[PDB]
RNA sequence: GUAUCUAGGACUACCAUGGUUGCAACGGGUAACGGGGAAUCAGGGUUCGAUUCCGGAGAGGGAGCCUGAGAAACGGCUACCACAUCUAAGGAAGGCAGCAGGCGCGUAAAUUACCCACUCCCAGCUCGGGGAGGUAGUGACGAAAAAUAACAAUACAGGACUCAUAUCCGAGGCCCUGUAAUUGGAAUGAGUACACUUUAAAUCCUUUAACAAGGACCAAUUGGAGGGCAAGUCUGGUGCCAGCAGCCGCGGUAAUUCCAGCUCCAAUAGCGUAUAUUAAAGUUGUUGCGGUUAAAACGUUCGUAGUUGAACUUGUGCUUCAUAC
């Protein structure tokens, strides 16, 4: 039954699995690598951007609500973003078109909740890191 | 759709902001390890209490 | 306290010690202190000597 | 660099976070030892294993081994050193049997207290910080500083500590001038 | 044969038609410097190695070459290209992937400090030189050690306890336990600073005279409390809204998830978040997967490569001692 079992094929043994790890669905971002074309940033961590509107994305079905998330161009590649800005309000401390350093979201790659294909977050906006804003931690930049 | 965003931030404005100030600045490290004895032993002593939890209020 | 260990170096002659004697390690009891730089500044007239020749007696008026 | 700061990561996180038995049994060390933070539990817990996985690798070799004796009983030397095996159980097949406790009452912060020099399951542990206990020249700052079997008899007190009676305030005889002035 | 330090198609001359590959030649890709090694599990392994040590390359680009024992050198020169500077306009000069810096880029990286005292290198040299090397400032990349109280009667109740009396019950209760901005006794070092020491010099630690806690003080946080998964069917607000949420799900007007408050839990000078990676993964499987129906046996057979191929060809006897008994 199946395998090679001699003792003198350690080459189809080696072959075999060489060309069948592309059937592995998560080791083909080791081998076709399309990070540096289908991902949003280069493959990077974070990302600096602009932000560029204010989308209200509606949530998916069955869960109403309405997400309140945001359309960033970065500066890295001029690729297009469509962010999130958690923990309601903050929309409040966009000051629109000013720069935010968006980042991933969790799922590694996916939308994470009801947010329909949105894979980003806002961590930091005029860099004063917005998770020390809901208590207002520290100061927001005004002027 | 993107109906509106103008309720962002509702409920926070809907709060009533009552307040903390108080309570009595608790014991670090060792000592907070002294203090997570008493609240186990004595208090409950396993009694029986027909499938019920320990941490409760009420 | 009660141990605290260290080195003791026994000459025969001051002198004869007037040999060996690692100088800056000597300052603490050094009588012998000359000779301040401080390091920084004498690579600056070293680089200056190098665009005068023969007299070299020019850098006076260079700090 | 080098050769910069060589890891030797002591602090094993467990696999999963919060087992309740393995959570209910911490506090049941802490209790028995005044110890700060949890991981110092998984600090001397981490210790056992090396020791182990150096202990039940040797059985796996046939003896006579060259390898089962002179790393065999060089690690019993150590083991009976520290204070934790007794003499009749000096073999390779004992060393298995130690549970992570052992170690734990040849710490200073139990040996200055199983000793009668503390009266306290955590003034013990404390007075090791503020310097008042000799071993047989030296003043140990460390609580864990765990004692060897040899140098049992020799913990007692820093001279210039106020016990047994240097300087014996001296922020109280500051407090014996406070008082009358 | 020429050239080289030298072999050599290294090159020229004639002559031969050879070489290479399914055991992957040749071309392509690389977010490729190679190794020592690093990460991570029981094994088997995957992943990483720009980076201190070794070997190699390069000094904006390509090319060229002098001096030399040694350089196709760039803190040598020569062009050209690009970039750029001082120019009185004729000319002249540029090379931080050395150190410390400055601009840029970006999610992402320290001070234009000190010293040759160390390690060693160098010259004519014991002495000179050496931002090599070393010191220092910066520095939650990281790793270790460990400060946030300790003790005491009353205390305020639980409990044994002696005992009344017992489905009750109290007192002699008490080793205990907590609560006590009750009371104390206060035990000490972060501070603190003479002077020391350390050092090239100076600092840091260690010693240190003086100075240093009733908390309000010398005052830990960061995440969470539906399940997974440790820990409130606590109160108020909001009513499919705001939100939460990795997954499964909560909110559609009594929310165990939302905004809070009280509480509570987990680690703790540490904790959350992202991407990456590894283990979980017997979900890449040689050890070790699966293929009737869940994904999966070519329509059939033939068949080179390859893989894999039955049996048989000096084995116990026989006697002894060494040797277990």
């Amino acid at each position: 039954m199946g395998k090679p079992r001699g003792l003198r094929t350690a080459r189809k043994h080696v072959n075999h699995r060489r060309d069948q790890r592309w059937a592995d669905k998560d080791y083909k971002k080791a081998h076709l690598g399309t990070r540096w074309k289908a991902n949003p940033f280069g493959g990077a961590s974070h990302a600096k951007g602009i932000v560029l509107e204010k989308v209200g994305v509606e949530a998916k079905q069955p869960n109403s609500a309405i997400r309140k998330c945001v359309r960033v161009q970065l500066i890295k590649n001029g690729k297009k973003i469509t962010a999130f800005v958690p923990r309601d309000g903050s929309l409040n401390y966009i000051e629109e078109n000013d720069e935010v350093l968006v980042a991933g979201f969790g799922r590694k790659g996916h939308a994470v909740g009801d947010i329909p294909g949105v894979r980003f977050k806002v961590v930091k906006v005029a860099n004063v890191s917005l998770l020390a804003l809901y208590k207002e931690k520290k100061e927001r930049p005004r002027s | 759709v993107h109906g509106s965003l103008a309720r962002a931030g509702k409920v926070k404005g809907q709060t009533p902001k009552v307040e903390k100030q108080e309570k009595k600045k608790k014991k670090t490290g060792r000592a907070k390890r002294r203090i997570q004895y008493n609240r186990r032993f004595v208090n409950f002593v396993q009694g029986f209490g027909r499938r019920r939890g320990p941490n409760a209020n009420s | 306290g009660g141990r605290s260990t260290g080195f003791a170096l026994i000459y025969d002659t001051l002198d004869f010690a007037k040999k060996f004697e690692p100088k800056y390690r000597l300052a603490r009891h050094g009588l012998f202190e000359q000779k301040k730089q401080t390091r920084k500044q004498r690579k600056e007239r070293r680089n200056r000597m190098k665009k005068v020749r023969g007299t070299a007696k020019a850098k006076i008026g260079t700090g | 660099g080098r050769i910069p700061s060589v890891f030797s990561k002591t602090y094993v996180t467990p696999r999963r976070p919060y087992e309740k038995a393995r959570l209910d049994q911490e506090l049941k060390i802490i209790g028995e030892y005044g110890l700060r933070n949890k991981r110092e539990v998984w600090r001397v817990k981490y210790a056992l294993a090396k020791i182990r996985k150096a202990a039940r690798e040797l059985l796996t070799l046939d003896e006579k081994d060259e390898k089962r004796l002179f790393q065999g009983n060089a690690l019993l030397r150590r083991l009976v050193r520290i204070g934790v095996l007794d003499e009749s159980r000096m073999k390779l097949d004992y060393v298995l049997g130690l549970k992570i406790e052992d170690f734990l009452e040849r710490r200073l912060q139990t040996q200055v207290f199983k000793l009668g020099l503390a009266k306290s399951i955590h003034h013990a542990r404390v007075l090791i910080r503020q310097r008042h206990i000799r071993v047989r020249k030296q003043v140990v700052n460390i609580p864990s500083f765990v004692v060897r079997l040899d140098s049992q008899k020799h913990i007692d007190f820093s001279l210039k500590s106020p016990f047994g009676g240097g300087r014996p305030g001296r922020v109280k005889r500051k407090n014996l001038k406070k008082n009358q002035g």
